[PDB]
Formats: structure tokens, C-alpha cells, sequence
């Protein structure tokens, strides 16, 4: 079985478009950004999240896998495109090498 | 046709005809990571997304079970 | 109390023993360049040591850090 | 390893560019003869 | 309060640790296809340069272990690198679990020496050309070293990711004290910070594969 | 019983019963040493 | 940038004054339909819907809490 | 991508959640204040 | 009384532990020199090593500069 | 009362020696570095030696750690 | 009273850590030396080097110094 | 008692001496793996000179650590 | 007279870090050895090195005795 | 009392300084090794100074551990 | 009654500074073999450079050593 050619539309790494799509009728376009600002507000007004020293380490690790994911990603992306690729075109030749193999006989 | 999925079915009822059962509850959980992987990961021009949502997942549950100490940090009083 | 006064001067004197780490991992490092500047294609192996060697001699600090923290948190 | 080997070159070329490049900056009193007494004439079949 | 982090976390009352523990396979997918999606292209070119890099070096016996090497690099690697999120729980701060690891491979190693092999495992306490009076002390020496490779195994994770982990923390501390003061050192707190993340992720990395590479020579030694 | 020793103990059983014999000797004396350690404690 | 307001202009603003009585009609049905008990003919998706609207709403009360305490992380005494 | 022009119900309760927010914010502030302060000098 | 005294006795010798990352980061930069007289055209990735190999005897120094602190504020 | 203050303040001293250890490991796996870029040919037998030299150095430090455990908790 | 005494012993214990820079510029120096004699006509780059190891190296001893005398007078 | 903290005290002062042979064991096989680069037919001649070397550095460190023990059980 | 006591020990202390410049000097010269074996027609420049090099971890050295000196006298 | 509790402690102490002689002792057949694997003509002699070298290191500790045993036994 | 204890403290922990002059002469005299085995034509100056970098490293040594006898008798 052969698959998809694209997975899932997510934004930002962390939500689907299957949410803004959902909240598109009741809510418009704004509605999912404002229910995210509006949680977050809440969450770290009520102190549910409490700031400390894992807000910074988790600011620094953010940003740097933010910043790795746009720097090394078109290069991961090919490299596997690549390997698969050539994986194809080697199977292909191969597969011809013994058609014309029997051919010959 | 009270298969109907969660999302379409409005009954309690629904909620005990599932299968509550140990194999069910895996199943269940299998499902739900094939469902993921199916539509996030098992796609060829796949994205990093499928591996971030996971480790936003991860993050959150590590902060569930922070929270009992990060509560003592807390800087007011109310 | 003398027994946490001699807890915080034991732990400074155990965490003295990193400087063995220090110095031997600026030595591992400055034996990858000069190995490197005489053999540039063999770049990729000699990392590789300078990597296990880097792994070892930090080691031998940490585990004078262990002590230092042995000593001030768990008696 | 010097960077010419890494680039593939040889001594003899390393030699021979070196060669040439003490023989132009030789003063033109002995620079004709210099380049006569060393250079190549065969040629390759 | 310094070292909660290090503490067996629970949720709700349950051991949280036992999943933390059993998550990191869940991010290895495999699949029978032959040609598939880009996540299992990169792990499989992954695994295969890590097998080759670990088990070149073995002869027949050896390269039986090629399952238990990769499964443990793969393993502790990934322990490592989940450990590096926010607000986790590293196994791999624990001495237990490190303890755990170490001394069986350690151990099997040493027996599987002991029960073939014996004529060699007894000389190799002994270098080859030693000479004559110094032959007693360097079988006292190279004993207890024999001794202590399970434990100097275990301790040598355990002690380096806590102490990375502690490392980050404090400075995070300091960027927070600092947060409302002089924002020009916040920020070069910041970048010693950022600075710090990069050199734990080589960390993570590298100590799993200095362990896996200490068990693969201890396992050399005995095959 | 069924699926389970075909998925987890047919393809683990060369290494279980064959391969990792000294490791199942060490990980007893990995016990026995967690045993002495949390008894003495 | 700008295409925020292009946007809020249509969603993120008050209620005019002529589109009152049809909020309050709306809130008549929804309280005729929780007392005829007939709220279940709502399927859970547009059950969780609602609910994602009313959390929604619960955040604007919450956000005017914050503006109305003059500090954003809990009560700044 | 279109807009959308919510309900007014929504509208209505999103705005009258706000002011509602704004009062017991001022509110609390001022009933807080004071024991606060009161806690804060007899902790001394 | 004593406590404090502690302290600051600790807090010296873990700063004792930095003298490993100055030996370091002379071996690394001697070595530096010595490399790039060998093979003056890697320049840039003889430098690279050297930078990399001073943060790594400046991060064994922060190892110890930890504990000075752990002793000094954080009994 | 004061005999366990000393042996904290003994464990420390003790442990400052790992210091030799690490400088030793930094200085074998830096001559394994320049000896295998000067003769990679031989990259099996320096190898070896170097875990010998490692298996080595290493060993005193042990030592001194275990002096610290028994000024520690034996006696 | 015994907290200047415990100043005291911690700004000796503190400024022992400049025998770390005082070993490192020696490296660099030797180190210049070395590679000035092999490739003389590198003088200029290899004395900037040089210049750079003698401004890290000594930066550590000198911590060591600021860190003393932090103990000393300041706090 | 106080002559028995001291007897630990200065046990634990004097096992730093330890610090030396390790470092000069990770120098004689560092040099072992130079000299076996560079003339490796000459591997026995060598190795016996390196054995000699160790079996002398660790022989001081071994005084220290016999003189450590001669201040906690001897007297 | 702790505070008298005190000195004396900040002040061995203190001397403990001319042992760095000690080194760095035994480095510096044996690099003069070894670079005037290969190139003998450079003696007078690298001399002139070695000179500097000995000044300034000389220089290190006597910072730590001067630190002792102020410590033991001039408080 | 006090004196014979400091007499051990310096003893200790003065015991430490065998480091010294331990590494350069390390050195010194490290550098016997090399140079006789680069001119193994010369081998006798260069014995002869590698026994001078020794005989010259090891003594400097022989003072260190002089002064412990004026201390620990004699003053 | 604690002066004569912190001077006997103080003189172990100067005379610790020989370390350093011991080290400093193992690596001048590995030099001298090393530099010999090279080119030992010049084994008149090499010797000669060899005694003065020796009678400087030692001379550091000494210099601890002073100090030393400056606390325990001048005292
Ligand atoms: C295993 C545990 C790991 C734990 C992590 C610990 C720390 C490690 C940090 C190191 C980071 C370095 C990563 C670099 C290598 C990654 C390769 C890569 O990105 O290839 C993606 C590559 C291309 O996907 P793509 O999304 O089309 O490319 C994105 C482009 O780079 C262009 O990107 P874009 O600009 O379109 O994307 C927009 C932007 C998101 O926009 C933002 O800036 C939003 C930020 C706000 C969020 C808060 O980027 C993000 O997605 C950031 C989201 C981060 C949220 C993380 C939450 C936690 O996809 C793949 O190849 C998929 C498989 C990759 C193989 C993975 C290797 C094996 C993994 C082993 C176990 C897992
Ligand atoms: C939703 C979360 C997924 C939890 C169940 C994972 C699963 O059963 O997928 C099978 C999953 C698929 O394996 P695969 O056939 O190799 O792709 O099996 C596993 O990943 C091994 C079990 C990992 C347990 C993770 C515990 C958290």
C-alpha cells in the first residue's frame, strides 16, 4: 500500500488546521488565537503555570530547536529524499539487469 | 448502530457499551498511536510536526506531575 | 555546629580535584589540533578519540563533584 | 598533507610551479638562459 | 527544593517513571515496507552507521551483541536527549536504573571470559612484556580495576547528566534573579544559557556512546 | 498467551536462551547487590 | 500586522446596539432548551463546541481580571 | 480567508465577561490590599 | 558564626578548581600555535578546534564555580 | 563531634587527588590523537595502549577516592 | 572575629588558583617558541596567537585574584 | 579528641600526593603511544622503558598513600 | 590571636600558587631546548621568547607571593 | 592538645608537595621513551640523562617529605 | 597555644609549593633528552640552557620553601 503524500497540516508544530477549522463556524478566524492567548493568560495569572528557572531553560532549549528545525530541516528532508531515491533507482536498474539478463539467454 | 463514533453520538449508554476491558483499553491506545502515525508520520514528504505535537504532549504531562513542587515557587499569596 | 562548617570546607576542597579535568581536557583538545594540522583527512577519527577522550577525563571530575555533593547534601 | 596533495597535485607539479616561479623573478641578465637550461621539450604520444 | 528535579516523579499517586521509562521506544516506528517515510529512513541510516560504528571491531562472538549494543546506545541516547525538555524526569540521573545497567553487561562479559576464554582471562591481568619485579603490583593494580569498571560505568553517567542538568538550572535561576536587573547581563546569562543547552545536547549523546563504547571494549576483552 | 510469545518470545528466544546467559548470571548479582544495598538501609 | 484588525473589525468588537435582542433571543432558546431537557439532541461534537465557547468566554472574563487588577501574574500584593 | 460574523450571544457574553472580569479585579484588589498588609506587619 | 566562616573556606577552594581551566586553555592555545606553524592553510579549522576546546576547560571551570555557589547562598 | 567534621574535611582532601587522574587521561587519549595521526597504520595497537595507559591512570585516582570512603564511612 | 579569620584563609585558598595561569601562559609561550622555530616566517600570526592564549589564560588567574579579594573586602 | 581529627585531617592532606603519579602515568603511556607511532619495531624496547617509567611515578605515589596510612594507624 | 592563626595558614595558602609559575617555567625553558635543537641559527630570537615567556609566569608567581606578603604583614 | 593535632595536619600537608616529583618523574621517562624511539643510536646517553633527570625531580619531593618528617617527628 | 598550630599548619601547606618546581624540572630535563636526541651536536648548549631553566624552576620552589621557614622559626 502506497502512502499519503503529505501528513496532517499542523501550525506551529503544535495544533492541526482540524482545530481552526472547527472553531471556524462558532468562533471565526480569531477564535482559536484568542481562546490560545486567552487560556494562556489565565493559566499564568491564576498560577497555574509558575514562573521559575524552567521557564528560562525551557525558552533557551525552545529556541534552539526552533532554530535547528529551520536551519537543518530542508537539509534532513532532502537527505532522506535522497536516500530514498537512489534506494529506488538502484531497485529499478537492478530490475531491468535480470530482464535483460534472460533476454541474453 | 450504536457503533456510532464519539464525535456523531450523543447517549450515555454509548459511554458503557464500549469495551472496558484490559484488550479493549490497549486497543484503544493502539488505535489512537496508528491514527496519529497514519496521519502524521507515515506519509512520504512527511513533516516535523508529527514529532513536535508528541513532545508538546510529553511536556505538558512532565509539567502535570511538576507542578506539585513548582507550586511552592509560586511568587504571590491571593 | 562544626559539622556543617566542616561539611562546606570539605565539599570546596573536593570540588578543588576538577582542575585535573580541566587541564587534562584542554590537553585532548590541543592534541586534536596539532594531530589534525598534520593529517587534515583523517579529521573525522581523530574527533572520534578527541571525543572519548574528552568523555574520560571530564569523568575523573565529576567524580569529585559526586564527593563534593556526597559530602554537603548526604553527609 | 599539504593543501595541494588534498587537491589532488603531485611534488613533481608542486616543484615545477615553484621552479618557475624562482625563474621570472630572476633579473633579465640571467633570466633567458635560466628559462632555456630548464625547459621541456617532449612531448607526449 | 535544588534536587527536585532528581525526585521519583507521581501523578495523582502513581509512578510516572514507569511510563518515562518505557516512552522513548515509542519514538523508534518501524515498518516491514521497503521504501518508507522520511522519519524511518533517517532512524534506519541512523542505526546502521551506529552498528557499523560500535561492532567493526568484534570477531564472530562478539558481533552477537550487535542487538544488545545498538538496543542500549539507541536506549540511553534517547533517555538522554528526552531528558533535555522542560520540567522532565532523566532515568538516567538515577544511580539505580545506571546501576542497573551496568553491572549485568559488565558482569556477563566478565563470565562469559571466565568460563571460555579462562587461560586468557587470567592472563590478561598481566601485560605481556612486564618485567620480572613488578609483576605482584600490577596484578593488584589491574584487579581492582577489574572491580571498580561496573561501578566508575554507572557513576560516570549518573554524576555527569545530574550535574549538566543542576548546571542549567542554576544558571536559569540566575537569568530569573537577574530579570529584574540589568537586562544587557540577563541576556549574556542568556547566551551562557544557550551555550550550556547545546553543550548538553553533545553530552547526551556522547555519554551513551561512551558507555555503550565501554561495554562493547569490555566484551572485547572477553571474547 | 497467544501472539504475545509469537511477537515478544519467538523472536527474543536465541538471545534469552543462547546469547545473554551471563548477562542472566550478572543481572541475579545486580539483585543480589539491590537486595544488600536496600536491606542494609 | 494589520490583517489582525482585518479580522477583529468583523469578530473582535462589541455588539451594536441593534444586534441585542437577537443575543437575547439566543439566550432565551438556549435556556428554553435546558429547561425542556432537550439538549439531547446535541451530539458531543457540537456538545464540545459549546463548551470550547463558553471556556472562550470564561478567558475574556479572566483577561478583564488581569486588566482590572492592574498585574498580570496573580494579585500583585 | 473570510471573516466571520459571530453570533451576537457570544459577542455579548465575550464583552459582558470582560467588564464583569474588570469589577472583580478592581474588587478583590481593594478587599486584598488591606489584609494583606496587615498580614504583611504582624508577620514581624 | 562558624557557618559563614565555613563558607567563605569553601567558596575558596572551589574556586581553587578554575586553575585546571587556565592550564587548559594554555595547553589548547600552545597547541594552536604549534599547529597552525605546521599547516599555516587550516587556519580557520585550527581555530574552530581551539575555540571549542576553551569552552570546554571554561565549562569544567563552571562545574566548580557551581559548587562555590551551592556553598556560598544555597547551604 | 568533632572526629566526624574531620572526616568530612579528610574525605575532601583526600578526593582532591583524582585531579592527577584526569590530567593523565587527557594525556593519553592526546597522545593516541598525534601517535595515530603520525602512523594510522597502527590504529589497533595505539589504541590498545591507550586503554592500558586509561586502565592505568585512572586506577590512582580509584585510589584516592577510596581513601576519601574510608575516612568517610569505615574509619 | 572568626569570620575575618575564615576571610583570610579563604583569600589564600583562592588565590592558590593562579598557579593554573602561571602554568598555561608557560605552555603558551614554550608553545610559541616551538612553532617559531619550526616555521619562522609565521613570527607575526603565531605572536598574535600567542598574545591571545596570554589574554585567556591569564583572564582565569586573574577571576582567581578578583574572587580572592571579593572575599577579602567586598562581601 | 582532637588528635584523632587531625590524624584524619592530615591522612586525607596527604593521599593529594596521588594526584602527581597519576598524571605521570598518563604521561609515560601517552609518550608510550608517541614513541610506538613513530618507531614501532622497537615495541618490546619501549614498552619495558614504559613499565619502568610507570613503576617509578606510582612508586611516589605509593609513599604518599603509605605515609597517609603511618598518620591514621601508625601514629 | 584566630586572627593571627589565620594568617599564617591564608599565608601558605597563598604561596601554594607559585607552584603554577614554577611549571610554567620548567615548560618555557624545555620549549627552548627543544626549538633551538631544530633551528640553532635562531638562538638570540628565541631567547628573546623565552625571556618574555619567564617574565610573565614569573610574573603569575609572584602575584601569589605579594598576595601572602600582604596577607601575613599588612593584613 | 592542639600542637600534636597541627602536627599532623602539616605533615599532611607537606607530604602533598610529592606530586611534583611523581609527574615530572612521568616526564621524564616519557621524554626517555620518544627520544630514544627517534634516535635509538643514542640510547645510552640519553639513559644517562633520563637518570639525571629523575635523580633530580624525585629529589625536590625528597624535601617535601624532609619537612613532613621535621614536622610529624623531629620540630 | 594556636599560633604555634597555625604555624605548623602553614609551613606544610607552603612547602606544598615544590610541586610545582619538581614538574618544571621533569619537563626541562625530557626536553634535554628529547632536544639531544634531535641534533646532539649542540649537547654543550642544550646542557647549558638545561641548567639555567632547572636553576629557575627550582628557584620558584625555593621560594615556597622561604616562605615556609619564614612562618615556622622567623614566627
Ligand atoms: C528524540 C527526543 C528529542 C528531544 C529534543 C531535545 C533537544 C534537541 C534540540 C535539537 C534541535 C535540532 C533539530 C534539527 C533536526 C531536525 C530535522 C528536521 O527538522 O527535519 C524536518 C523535516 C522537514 O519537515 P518540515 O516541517 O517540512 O520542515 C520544516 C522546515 O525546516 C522549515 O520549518 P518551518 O519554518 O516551516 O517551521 C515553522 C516553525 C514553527 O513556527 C514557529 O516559530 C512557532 C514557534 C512557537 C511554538 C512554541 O518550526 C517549528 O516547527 C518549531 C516548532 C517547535 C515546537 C516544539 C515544542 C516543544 O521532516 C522530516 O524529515 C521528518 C522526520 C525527521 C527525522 C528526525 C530524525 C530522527 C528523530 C529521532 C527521534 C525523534
Ligand atoms: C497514544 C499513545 C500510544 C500508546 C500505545 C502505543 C502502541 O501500542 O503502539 C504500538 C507501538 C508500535 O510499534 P511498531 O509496530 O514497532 O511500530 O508499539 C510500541 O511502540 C512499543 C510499546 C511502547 C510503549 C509506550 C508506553 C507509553
Amino acid at each position: 500500500p502506497p502512502l499519503p503524500e503529505y501528513g496532517g497540516k499542523v501550525r506551529y508544530g503544535l495544533i492541526p488546521e482540524e482545530f481552526f477549522q472547527f472553531l471556524y463556524p462558532k468562533t471565526g478566524v480569531t477564535g482559536p488565537y484568542v481562546l490560545g492567548t486567552g487560556l494562556i493568560l489565565y493559566a499564568l495569572s491564576k498560577e497555574i503555570y509558575v514562573i521559575s528557572a524552567e521557564t528560562f531553560t525551557a525558552l533557551s532549549v525552545l529556541g534552539v530547536m526552533v532554530y535547528g528545525i529551520k536551519k537543518y530541516g530542508p537539509f534532513v528532508a532532502d537527505f532522506a529524499d535522497k536516500l530514498n531515491e537512489q534506494k529506488l533507482a538502484q531497485l529499478e536498474e537492478a530490475k531491468q539487469a535480470s530482464i535483460q539478463h534472460i533476454q541474453n539467454a | 448502530k450504536k457503533l456510532l463514533e464519539v464525535k456523531l453520538g450523543e447517549l450515555p449508554s454509548w459511554i458503557l457499551m464500549r469495551d472496558f476491558s484490559p484488550s479493549g483499553i490497549f486497543g484503544a491506545f493502539q488505535r489512537g498511536y496508528y491514527r496519529y502515525y497514519n496521519k502524521y508520520i507515515n506519509v512520504k514528504k512527511g513533516s516535523i510536526s508529527g514529532i513536535t505535537m508528541v513532545l508538546a504532549c510529553y511536556v505538558l504531562f512532565s509539567y502535570s506531575f511538576s507542578y506539585k513542587h513548582l507550586k511552592h515557587e509560586r511568587l504571590r499569596k491571593y | 555546629d562544626i559539622d556543617t562548617a566542616a561539611k562546606f570546607i570539605g565539599a570546596g576542597a573536593a570540588t578543588v580535584g576538577v582542575a585535573g579535568s580541566g587541564a587534562g581536557i584542554g590537553t585532548v583538545f590541543g592534541s586534536l589540533i596539532i594531530g589534525y594540522a598534520r593529517n587534515p583527512s583523517l579529521k573525522q577519527q581523530l574527533f572520534s578519540y578527541a571525543i572519548l577522550g574528552f568523555a574520560l577525563s571530564e569523568a575523573m571530575g565529576l567524580f569529585c563533584l559526586m564527593v563534593a555533593f556526597l559530602i554537603l547534601f548526604a553527609m | 598533507v599539504a593543501y595541494w596533495r588534498q587537491a589532488g597535485l603531485s611534488y613533481i607539479r608542486y616543484s615545477q610551479i615553484c621552479a618557475k616561479a624562482v625563474r621570472d623573478a630572476l633579473k633579465t641578465e640571467f633570466k633567458a638562459n635560466a628559462e632555456k637550461t630548464s625547459g621541456s621539450n617532449v612531448k607526449i604520444v | 527544593n535544588l534536587f527536585a528535579s532528581f525526585i521519583a516523579p507521581t501523578i495523582l499517586g502513581l509512578p510516572a517513571a514507569v511510563l518515562i521509562i518505557l516512552f522513548p521506544p515509542l519514538l523508534i516506528p518501524t515498518s516491514k515496507y521497503l521504501i518508507n517515510n522520511r522519519l524511518i529512513t533517517t532512524q534506519q541510516w541512523l542505526i546502521k552507521l551506529t552498528s557499523k560504528q560500535m561492532m567493526t571491531m568484534h570477531n564472530t562472538k562478539g558481533r552477537t551483541w550487535s542487538l544488545m549494543l545498538v538496543s542500549l546506545i539507541i536506549f540511553i541516547a534517547t533517555t538522554n536527549l528526552l531528558g533535555l525538555l522542560p520540567h522532565s524526569f532523566t532515568p538516567t540521573t538515577q544511580l539505580s536504573m545506571n546501576l542497573a545497567m551496568a553491572i549485568p553487561l559488565w558482569a556477563g562479559t566478565v563470565i562469559m571470559g571466565f568460563r571460555s576464554k579462562i587461560k586468557n582471562a587470567l592472563a590478561h591481568f598481566l601485560p605481556q612484556g612486564t618485567p620480572t619485579p613488578l609483576i605482584p603490583m600490577l596484578v593488584i593494580i589491574e584487579t581492582i580495576s577489574l572491580l571498580i569498571q561496573p561501578m566508575a560505568l554507572a557513576v560516570r553517567l549518573t554524576a555527569n547528566i545530574t550535574a549538566g542538568h543542576l548546571l542549567m538550572h542554576l544558571i536559569g535561576s540566575a537569568t530569573l534573579a537577574m530579570s529584574t536587573i540589568n537586562l544587557p547581563s540577563t541576556l549574556i546569562i542568556f547566551t551562557i544559557l544557550i551555550l550550556l543547552t547545546i553543550l548538553e545536547i553533545a553530552v547526551a549523546l556522547i555519554q551513551a556512546y561512551v558507555f555503550t563504547l565501554l561495554v562493547s571494549l569490555y566484551l572485547h576483552d572477553n571474547t | 498467551l497467544q501472539s504475545i510469545i509469537k511477537n515478544i518470545w519467538i523472536p527474543m528466544k536465541p538471545y534469552y536462551t543462547k546469547v545473554y546467559q551471563e548477562i542472566w548470571i550478572g543481572m541475579g548479582l545486580m539483585g543480589f547487590i539491590v537486595y544488600k544495598i536496600r536491606a542494609a538501609d | 500586522l494589520a490583517t489582525f484588525w482585518y479580522y477583529a473589525k468583523v469578530e473582535l468588537v462589541p455588539p451594536t446596539p441593534a444586534e441585542i435582542p437577537r443575543a437575547i433571543q439566543s439566550l432565551k432558546k438556549i435556556v428554553n432548551s435546558a429547561q425542556t431537557g432537550s439538549f439531547k439532541q446535541l451530539t458531543v461534537k457540537e456538545a464540545v463546541l459549546n463548551g470550547l465557547v463558553a471556556t472562550e468566554v470564561l478567558m475574556w472574563f479572566y483577561v478583564g481580571e488581569i486588566i482590572g487588577k492592574r498585574g498580570i501574574i496573580g494579585y500583585d500584593v | 480567508v473570510p471573516p466571520v460574523q459571530v453570533s451576537p450571544l457570544i459577542k455579548l457574553g465575550r464583552y459582558s465577561a470582560l467588564f464583569l472580569g474588570v469589577a472583580y479585579g478592581a474588587t478583590r484588589y481593594n478587599y486584598l490590599k488591606p489584609r494583606a498588609e496587615e498580614e504583611r506587619r504582624i508577620a514581624a
